[PDB]
């Protein structure tokens, strides 16, 4: 089976830098090499064919060239439309595979996000369950972690996380981290905490309270 | 008896530019075929026309047999026979769905063996006789067509002969010998990017046949 | 001209069969065959096979091969794609690209719009919607959870609050969707000024509002 390493995985550009994705195959496949991309919306077309030429009705802007076993896409100046997925792919001999795919996405300054915590609502204690949740708001880069604390000890279990794709108007990410007890459960501690580790601080971002209040 | 292949004369795959799914999609496990069956129609003087559905995938109802020339036509015209055959599809033209061969034709009546014949396929690589494999046959009178792609069809599947791009293998040609006489066709698409099924598979218009018993098959191949 | 359409989203249950079509039109339907891919959510693309629709030969992937099975109706255009012994892992979209060899710049040349397939032993459930109540600006939130299909629709103050929202893709756990969102107003506004999460779901045909109130 022939492997496509696809580099990089993320890459951070702006509109109209030049840029250039590479992907290397470990084994001859000489020119069978397709480069796709995946919008947001979901949509996917084929961008370059037979490894380097274009493919009518996608932009002079996009190319696509070898060097020996490394093949590059390259498009020569960003627009917004371009901040999507793009995946390599070939089809020298079965079965045809894919390379681990690329996102590309806005550079801007680097945020602290806005870490809050709400404790569950008597409405949902009336039935019976608990869930603590934690909002970490308009932070980038997109990489962070989220470490709960119950009685100062990290939990692992029963943790549901979800992150925003990125804002349209000031390209921040955004996560929510939930936390989801039964009743019993969630009142057989006392302090529920909710730490945010970013790259803007090497002390992470606490935020807590305390049932008995 | 034609004698075999010149250096030079046989076709290189390397030279073949485009993808060789063309060329094995013919030999593959779709076939025409049908047994005892009566010419309904004919378009030009030269082809019979049968009605033969696809039991597969049904891409047609109707199948168009062209042969060399007039009087193969009028020999099997409203003749109960056998039809074995690979079809194509682009640039085939006649007048529900519809597709087109050539030869593949032989009488039905007093043709028929109680049980199928083997015929032993003889394959050289480079020279040296690696395997033999047999393929069936139940005609006494048998076209060197369907023998040509029982024989293929065999490679295809076990030694990718043609795969999707291109194949192992540099030049190719199947061997009849029939006692004395031989002939023979070459198995690889002319060079360039674009590969006439219609144009390649005219070979078989002459509805050449071979007998069950007598006929030896031999296939010469070359390695890259 | 040259276009493949696929069938609409299914919502089906573990070990169900399903089948999802793509009707291809502009072009002579033998000259090209039909591969298919996978995407999974929050992962990469994946290729499942083709089949060839001259002759009619399948090219399966191992991992694919079992459960995954091509066929064809060739006087509709049409090509399908069955999956089996449905499975949590099987929900993902499903792509189908045009495979036509006959040119070398027809591989993969137009794709499909992709289908939807989610597994899930749930049947059709509303939502629970949930308050989340807590400098010059206050973050609140609203939660809605254990409810199934997608999708659910939230908005605040029925659409006064624009700025300022982000709302959470919703995430399967144990056959059943939870979601949220967050609203930041300024603390001038809030408790004074009321704020109202609003939450739909056109599936249980529910429309629900929940007021935001400091806690007891």
């Amino acid at each position: 089976d022939i492997q496509m390493t696809q580099s990089p995985s993320s890459l951070s550009a702006s509109l109209g830098e030049r840029v250039s994705l590479t992907c290397r195959a470990s084994q001859e496949i000489s020119d069978y090499l397709t480069w796709l991309q995946q919008k947001p919306d979901g949509t996917i077309k084929r961008l370059i064919y037979v490894a380097s030429s274009l493919d009518s009705g996608v932009p002079k802007r996009f190319s696509g060239s070898r060097s020996g076993s490394d093949y590059s896409l390259t498009i020569s100046s960003l627009e917004s439309e371009d901040f999507a997925d793009y995946y390599c792919l070939q089809y020298a001999n079965y079965p045809w595979t894919f390379g681990g795919g690329t996102k590309l996405e806005i550079r801007r300054a680097d945020a602290a996000p806005t870490v809050s915590i709400f404790p569950p609502s008597s409405e949902q204690l009336t039935s019976g369950g608990a869930s603590v949740v934690c909002f970490l708001n308009n932070f980038y880069p997109k990489d962070i972690n989220v470490k709960w604390k119950i009685d100062g000890s990290e939990r692992q279990n029963g943790v549901l996380n979800s992150w925003t794709d990125q804002d349209s108007k000031d390209s921040t990410y955004s996560m929510s981290s939930t936390l989801t007890l039964t009743k019993d459960e969630y009142e057989r501690h006392n302090s529920y905490t909710c730490e945010a580790t970013h790259k803007t601080s090497t002390s992470p971002i606490v935020k807590s309270f305390n049932r008995n209040e | 008896s034609q004698p075999d292949p010149k250096p030079d004369e046989l076709h290189k795959s390397s030279k073949f530019t485009g993808l060789m799914e063309n060329m094995k999609v013919l030999y593959d496990d779709n076939h025409v075929s049908a047994i005892n069956v009566k010419s309904i129609d004919q378009f030009l003087y030269f082809d019979l026309i049968y009605s033969i559905k696809d039991t597969k995938l049904g891409n047609y109802d109707n199948v168009r047999v062209e042969f060399k020339n007039k009087d193969l036509a009028d020999k099997y015209k409203d003749k109960y026979v056998d039809v074995f055959g690979a079809n194509y599809y682009y640039q085939c033209y006649f007048s529900k769905r519809k597709t087109c061969m050539y030869g593949g034709v032989t009488e039905h009546n007093g043709n028929q063996l109680d049980k199928y014949r083997s015929i032993t396929v003889r394959v050289f690589e480079d020279g040296k006789n690696l395997l033999s494999f047999d393929v069936q046959t139940n005609k006494k009178k048998v076209t060197a067509q369907e023998l040509d792609y029982l024989t293929r069809h065999y490679l295809v599947k076990n030694k990718k002969l043609y795969e999707f791009n291109n194949s192992p293998y540099e030049t190719g040609y199947i061997k009849f010998i029939e006692n004395e006489n031989s002939f023979w066709y070459d198995m690889m698409p002319a060079p360039g990017d674009k590969f006439d099924q219609s144009k390649y598979l005219m070979m078989y218009n002459d509805n050449k046949m071979v007998d069950s018993k007598d006929v030896k098959i031999e296939v010469y191949l070359t390695t890259k | 001209q040259i276009q493949l359409v696929q069938s609409g989203p299914e919502l089906k249950k573990p070990g169900e069969t399903v089948r999802i079509s793509c009707k291809a039109s502009g072009y002579i339907f033998t000259i090209a065959g039909i591969q298919w891919v996978q995407k999974m959510p929050g992962r990469g693309l994946r290729w499942i096979g083709w089949i060839n629709t001259h002759s009619g030969v399948p090219e399966y992937a191992e991992e694919f091969k079992g459960r995954f099975a091509f066929s064809l109706e060739t006087s509709a255009r049409t090509a399908y794609l069955q999956i089996s012994n449905l499975k949590d892992e099987d929900t993902a979209t499903y792509f189908c690209a045009r495979i036509y060899y006959g040119n070398n710049g027809g591989v993969m040349d137009y794709w499909g719009q992709g289908t939807s397939v989610t597994v899930s032993s749930a049947k059709t459930t509303p939502p629970s919607v949930y308050p989340l109540a807590p400098n010059s600006m206050v973050t609140l939130g609203c939660l809605v959870k254990g409810y199934f299909p997608e999708p659910v629709t939230v908005t605040w103050n029925s659409g006064s609050l624009s700025s300022g929202v982000h709302t959470f893709p919703a995430v399967l756990q144990s056959d059943l969707y939870t979601l949220s969102s967050s609203v930041t107003v300024p603390s001038s506004t809030w408790p004074s000024e009321t704020v109202t999460c609003n939450v739909a779901h056109p599936a249980s045909s529910t429309k629900v509002d929940k007021k935001i109130v400091p806690r007891d």
